[PDB]
RNA sequence: AAACUCCAGUUGACACAAAAUAGACUACGAAAGUGGCUUUAACAUAUCUGAACACACAAUAGCUAAGACCCAAACUGGGAUUAGAUACCCCACUAUGCUUAGCCCUAAACCUCAACAGUUAAAUCAACAAAACUGCUCGCCAGAACACUACGAGCCACAGCUUAAAACUCAAA
C-alpha cells in the first residue's frame, strides 16, 4: 500500500508542531 | 551443592604450590564447604597471556577442587580468590557429575516444510 | 476369511535413528582436546552442525563448553591448540581445495 | 542440508514471532540466473611498471 | 506382512546374498524367501523362543546345501 | 595481543610459489567468513538493517540449496533424446 | 617429508631451515593495505626496524596511492632497503583488505625478497567499537 | 523458617539415617541444597497442620497452600531485587489466583476456608 | 542405593586431618580428561 | 513418447485413429475450424495415459468431457 | 580540500565501552525485549473468557541529579559540491547512547492477522497477502477531510501524553 495516507498526517504533524513552537 | 573450582595456580616451587593449595582449600573449610576431592591435571603453557595483580603469568598449573558448599559460599569464595596473588584464574561452576544427561533417542530427520503457501495457480 | 491380507504392523525394516558421533558421551570444558576439533586450525571459529555433523543437542553443548573454556584459560581463543593439530578429522570442511 | 522451514515464516498455525521475512515466496522458479560477465580489470601492470620504471631511469 | 519381521531379521544378520533376484520368473524364491519357508515349517512345530528359532533356521539351511554368509 | 603470534591465519610458502599460498589464505578466510564479516564492519550497521540482511541471506541460502538440489537430481536426465522422432 | 601449510611451533624442534636461520629469527615483514594508502615495514626478530615504505614515500599523493601499483612501488623500494641491511627472507604479515594487499607483496618479491609465510593480522574485534554509520551514497 | 540442619525431603524417611556420620548429615540437610528444596519441606509443613489428607496434591487446599509458598519466595525475592520487574508481576498474578482459589474454596467449603486462613494467616477481603 | 554408594565415599574424603598428606598425593599423580573423537564414534585416548 | 510408436501401429491395424503427438488447442473444441464445416468428432476417446510430459492432466480429457465426448483412460 | 604532523608503523603495558564464530540453531519471556563467562534467586493459574473507571510493565528518543570517556554522533564549526545546499560527501567536537536513583508512557509497540476449544467436509474462495471456516466471549469499527485538532477532564507530564468534538467544505475518499 502506498503512503499517502500518512504522508497527509505526516505534513499536519509537522505543521501542527511548527504552529505550538511558534506560539 | 556438589561444586568445581577451576583452578590455575603460578607456576612455583613444590613447597609454595603445596602451601597455596592448602591455604586455598583451608578457605573453603573456613567457609563451611567440605571438599570432596584434589585433582592434578598438569602445568602446561596458557592459551593466551593472562595479567593478574600487575603480573604477566605465561605458564601456570591446573588443579581441580571439588567440594560441597552452600550457596552463600559460594559468592564468598570468589572474592576470596581475587585477592590471592598466587592465583593466577579461579571460577566456580557447578560440577558436570551433578547434572544427568538425558538419554539420547537418536536423530529425527526433519520433513520439508508443507502447506506454506496456497496451491492457488500464480 | 483370507489369511493373505494385510495386516497392521510398524515398520520391521526401519533402520535405528542415526546418532552423532559424541552422542551418549560427556562434553567438557575441561576436555581441550575434544573441543579443538569442532574450530577452525586457522581463526579458531566455531564451525557449525553443517560442518561438524553434531545433533542440536551436542552442537549447543559443544559451543557452550567451548565458550567456558576459552574464557577460564583451557582453550585458545585465536588459534587450535598446536598439539592438537593431528586429531582425527572428523569435520567435513577442506581448505586447500 | 537444507535449513529446516517448519516454524520459520509467519503463519496462521505458527505461535511465535517469524524467523524469515522473504519479500518473494519460497517457491523454486522454472529459471536460473543467466551467467554474469566478469568485471574487467586492468591487466599487464606489473609489465607496464617495470617498462615505465627504467625509463625514468633512463 | 506376519514373515516381513523374518526378513527384516535375516537380512539385518545375513543381509543380502550373493545370489541375484530374478523378478521375471513368477516363480522365483530367493534365499530369504527359503529361509523364511524353513522358519514358518519349524514354528510350527511348536518353538516360541525368536533366538532359539531363528538359530535352528539356519542350521536347517546349512544342512540343504545353503551358503549363509553373516556380515560379521 | 595477548595470543601467541605467528600460529593463526598464518599459511607457509611452498617453494616460493606466493601466489598459490596466498589465494590458499584468501580462501580460508573466506570460507570462515572472515572476509565477509570485515567488510560489513567497515560501516555501522544497524540492528534493523542487520536482520533484514540475515534474514535475506538465510532466505537466498534455502533457494540456492534446494535448486541446487533438484539440478543435481534431474542432471541424469540430460542425456540425449532415446525416442528420437516420437 | 610431505610440506606442511602450518607454522613450526617455535617450543618444538623442527629441521626447517632458511640460509642457517630459524622460523622463529627470520626478520617480519608487516603490510598495512588500507583503502587509501599502503604502509610497509620490515622488521628482524628483535623488533628492530629494518626498512620502510609506503605510497606516500614513493611519488605518489591523494587518491593514486589507493591504488595496486603504488602499493608495488612501495614494495619494491621496502625491499631495496632492507636488503642494503642484509635481509633475504622476510614473513608477511598483511593487516587490511586494501588494493595493495596483494600487488605490495609483489613488490617484495620483485625486489630481492623472499617470502616464506604469509599471515593475516586484520582487526577484527569480536562484538568492541561502534564503527561508524553508513554512507548514504 | 526450616532450621538449615533439617534433612531433605527425599532423604528424611529413608531408613538408617540417624545413624549416618554428622558429613553426611550435613550433604543431606538444607545447607547443601538449593532454595526450592527449602519450599518442599515448607509446603509439606502447612500440607500436614492444615489439610485433613496431606497425600492429596490436586484439593483446593493443597492448590492455595502450594500457590501461597510461591508468593511468599516472590515476596523474599523482591525484598533482595526491588527492581526485578518480571517477578513483580508474578507476584501480583500469583496473590490475584489465590484470591480466585479463596472464592471457590469460600463458596464451597467454609469451613475448611477457615482452616485455610487461619493456617496461612490470610485476611480475605471483598474486593471494591 | 543413593545413600549406600554415597555413604561410602564419604570414607575416602578430604578433612582437616587428610589436608598435607592428600596435597602431595595429587602433586605426584597426574589425570587427562582429554580425548578425541573419530568418525566411527570411536574414543582415542592421550598417551602421555 | 515411449509408446508412442506402438500405439499408432495399434490403432493402424484395429482400424482406428490415435493422436500421440503434440495436441494442439482446439483439436477438439474448435475442430470445425481446423478441419471443416463437416468434419466429424470422435464418439469415444481411450487414454493410455492420462498425463502429459509435464506430469499434468492431458488437454483432450478436459476438452473432451466440454465435447460430451465419453473417455476410457488408465 | 580541510584537519593532523604532540603523527604514523612495529612492540609492551592497558575499560564503568561493545559482546566475531557458534546461529544453516528457532529457544525464552506477558508484551517490550533477550545471543561473552560464572554464581544466586527465579520463569503465576488443575476449566476457559474477562477491567480504555484498577494495578503492574512497556524498544528508542527526552527530562532530572551525581558520575564514567573508548567509539559513534543531533546541533554547531570547518572543507567541498551547487544557480543557492541551513542537505547528500569529508573532518573536528557537544547533548545523547553507558552506570545509579527518580521520571516520561510514545512507535510501521506490525507477525497491521484477538483469547479458548475445534474442523479440512460442503458452497474452498471478490482481489492481493500468510488456504477456507465452526463454537464462545471480550475489545473495536460505521463516507472523506477538518482531526494523532479545538474545548473539557486526568496525569511527577507544562513546546507533552491519554480521552476526543463541532461548524464550514467535497461527491468522492
Ligand atoms: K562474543
Ligand atoms: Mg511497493
Ligand atoms: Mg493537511
Ligand atoms: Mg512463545
Ligand atoms: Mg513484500
Ligand atoms: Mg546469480
Ligand atoms: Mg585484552
Ligand atoms: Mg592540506
Ligand atoms: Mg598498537
Ligand atoms: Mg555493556
Ligand atoms: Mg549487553
Ligand atoms: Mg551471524
Ligand atoms: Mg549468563
Ligand atoms: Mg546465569
Ligand atoms: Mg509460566
Ligand atoms: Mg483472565
Ligand atoms: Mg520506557
Ligand atoms: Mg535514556
Ligand atoms: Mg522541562
Ligand atoms: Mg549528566
Ligand atoms: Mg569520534
Ligand atoms: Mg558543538
Ligand atoms: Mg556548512
Ligand atoms: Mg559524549
Ligand atoms: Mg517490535
Ligand atoms: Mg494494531
Ligand atoms: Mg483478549
Ligand atoms: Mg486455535
Ligand atoms: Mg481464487
Ligand atoms: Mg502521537
Ligand atoms: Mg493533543
Ligand atoms: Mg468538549
Ligand atoms: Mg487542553
Ligand atoms: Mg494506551
Amino acid at each position: 500500500k502506498n503512503v499517502l495516507k500518512i504522508r497527509r498526517r505526516k505534513m499536519n504533524h509537522h505543521k501542527y508542531r511548527k504552529l505550538v513552537k511558534k506560539t | 551443592p556438589r561444586y568445581e573450582l577451576a583452578l590455575i595456580l603460578k607456576a612455583m616451587q613444590r613447597p609454595e604450590t603445596a602451601a597455596t593449595l592448602k591455604r586455598t582449600i583451608e578457605a573453603l573449610m573456613d567457609r563451611g564447604a567440605i571438599v570432596r576431592d584434589l585433582e592434578n591435571l598438569g602445568e602446561r603453557a596458557l592459551p593466551y597471556r593472562i595479567s593478574a595483580h600487575s603480573q604477566q603469568h605465561n605458564r601456570g598449573g591446573y588443579f581441580l577442587v571439588d567440594f560441597y558448599a552452600p550457596t552463600a559460599a559460594v559468592e564468598s569464595m570468589v572474592e576470596h580468590l581475587s585477592r590471592d596473588i598466587d592465583v593466577i584464574r579461579g571460577n566456580i561452576v557447578k560440577h558436570p557429575l551433578t547434572q544427568e544427561l538425558k538419554e539420547c533417542e537418536g536423530i529425527v530427520p526433519v520433513p520439508l516444510a508443507e502447506k506454506l503457501y496456497s496451491t492457488k495457480k500464480r | 476369511s483370507n489369511e493373505d491380507l494385510p495386516i497392521s504392523m510398524e515398520n520391521p525394516y526401519k533402520e535405528p535413528l542415526k546418532k552423532c558421533i559424541l552422542c551418549g558421551k560427556h562434553v567438557d570444558y575441561k576436555n581441550v582436546q575434544l573441543l579443538s576439533q569442532f574450530v577452525s586450525p586457522f581463526t579458531g571459529c566455531i564451525y557449525g552442525r553443517h560442518i561438524t555433523g553434531l545433533c542440536g543437542k551436542k552442537q549447543k553443548e559443544i559451543t557452550k563448553a567451548i565458550k567456558r573454556a576459552q574464557i577460564m584459560g583451557f582453550m585458545p581463543v585465536t588459534y587450535k591448540d598446536p598439539a592438537y593439530l593431528k586429531d582425527p578429522k572428523v569435520c567435513n570442511i577442506r581448505y586447500r581445495e | 542440508a537444507t535449513p529446516s522451514l517448519r516454524g520459520r515464516l509467519a503463519r496462521f498455525g505458527n505461535p511465535r514471532k517469524p524467523v524469515l521475512k522473504p519479500n518473494k515466496p519460497l517457491i523454486l522458479a522454472n529459471r536460473v540466473g543467466e551467467r554474469r560477465r566478469e568485471k574487467g580489470e586492468a591487466t599487464c601492470i606489473t609489465e607496464m611498471s617495470v617498462m615505465m620504471a627504467c625509463w625514468k631511469q633512463n | 506382512y506376519h514373515e516381513d519381521r523374518i526378513r527384516a531379521k535375516f537380512y539385518s544378520v545375513y543381509g543380502s546374498g550373493q545370489r541375484a533376484f530374478d523378478l521375471f520368473n513368477p516363480n522365483f524364491k530367493s534365499t530369504c524367501q527359503r529361509f523364511v519357508e524353513k522358519y514358518t515349517e519349524l514354528q510350527k512345530l511348536g518353538e516360541t523362543d525368536e533366538e532359539k528359532l531363528f538359530v535352528e533356521t539356519g542350521k536347517a539351511l546349512l544342512a540343504e546345501g545353503v551358503i549363509l554368509r553373516r556380515v560379521g | 595481543a595477548k595470543h601467541l603470534k605467528f600460529i593463526a591465519r598464518t599459511v607457509m610458502v611452498q617453494e616460493g610459489n606466493v601466489e598459490s599460498a596466498y589465494r590458499t589464505l584468501n580462501r580460508i578466510l573466506t570460507m570462515d567468513g572472515l572476509i565477509e564479516d570485515i567488510k560489513h564492519r567497515r560501516y555501522y550497521e544497524k540492528p534493523c538493517r542487520r536482520r533484514q540482511r540475515e534474514s535475506y541471506e538465510r532466505c537466498r541460502r534455502i533457494y540456492n540449496m534446494e535448486m541446487a538440489r533438484k539440478i543435481n537430481f534431474l542432471m541424469r536426465k540430460n542425456r540425449a533424446d532415446p525416442w528420437q522422432g516420437c | 617429508t610431505k610440506f606442511s601449510i602450518y607454522p613450526p611451533i617455535p617450543g618444538e624442534e623442527s629441521s626447517l631451515r632458511w640460509a642457517g636461520k630459524k622460523f622463529e629469527e627470520i626478520p617480519i615483514a608487516h603490510i598495512k593495505a588500507s583503502h587509501n594508502n599502503t604502509q610497509i615495514q620490515v622488521v628482524s626478530a628483535s623488533n628492530e626496524p629494518l626498512a620502510f615504505a609506503s605510497c606516500g614515500t614513493e611519488g605518489f599523493r591523494n587518491a593514486k596511492k589507493g591504488t595496486g601499483i603504488a602499493a608495488q612501488t612501495a614494495g619494491i623500494a621496502a625491499a631495496a632497503r632492507a636488503k642494503q641491511k642484509g635481509v633475504i627472507h622476510i614473513r608477511v604479515v598483511v593487516k587490511g583488505l586494501g588494493p595493495g594487499r596483494l600487488s605490495a607483496m609483489h613488490g617484495l618479491i620483485m625486489g630481492g625478497l623472499e617470502v616464506i609465510s604469509i599471515t593475516d593480522n586484520t582487526p577484527i574485534p569480536h562484538x568492541g567499537c561502534r564503527p561508524r554509520k553508513a554512507r548514504k551514497l | 523458617d526450616p532450621p538449615p540442619s533439617t534433612l531433605l525431603k527425599d532423604y528424611q524417611n529413608v531408613p538408617g539415617i540417624e545413624k549416618v556420620d554428622d558429613v553426611v548429615k550435613r550433604l543431606l540437610s538444607l545447607e547443601m541444597a538449593n532454595k526450592k528444596e527449602m519450599l518442599k519441606i515448607k509446603q509439606e509443613q502447612f500440607m500436614k497442620k492444615i489439610v485433613a489428607n496431606p497425600e492429596d496434591t490436586r484439593s483446593l487446599e493443597a492448590r492455595i497452600i502450594a500457590l501461597s509458598v510461591k508468593i511468599r519466595s516472590y515476596e523474599e525475592h523482591l525484598e533482595k531485587h526491588r527492581k526485578d520487574k518480571a517477578h513483580k508481576r508474578y507476584l501480583l498474578m500469583s496473590i490475584d489466583q489465590r484470591k480466585k482459589m479463596l472464592k471457590n474454596l469460600r463458596n464451597t467449603n467454609y469451613d475448611v476456608f477457615e482452616k485455610i486462613c487461619w493456617g496461612l494467616g490470610i485476611e480475605y477481603t471483598f474486593p471494591p | 542405593r543413593e545413600v549406600l554408594q554415597l555413604q561410602e565415599e564419604v570414607k575416602n574424603f578430604i578433612t582437616r586431618e587428610n589436608l598435607e598428606a592428600r596435597v602431595e598425593a595429587a602433586l605426584d599423580s597426574r589425570k587427562n580428561y582429554n580425548w578425541a573423537i573419530t568418525r566411527e564414534g570411536l574414543v582415542v585416548r592421550p598417551q602421555r | 513418447r515411449q509408446f508412442s510408436y506402438l500405439i499408432e501401429n495399434m490403432a493402424r491395424d484395429c482400424g482406428e485413429y490415435a493422436h500421440t503427438r503434440y495436441f494442439r488447442g482446439g483439436m477438439l473444441t474448435n475442430a470445425r475450424l481446423l478441419f471443416g464445416p463437416t468434419v466429424r468428432l470422435p464418439d469415444l476417446i481411450i487414454f493410455l495415459h492420462t498425463l502429459n510430459n509435464i506430469f499434468e492432466p492431458h488437454v483432450a480429457v478436459r476438452d473432451a468431457a466440454k465435447m460430451n465426448i465419453p473417455t476410457v483412460g488408465i
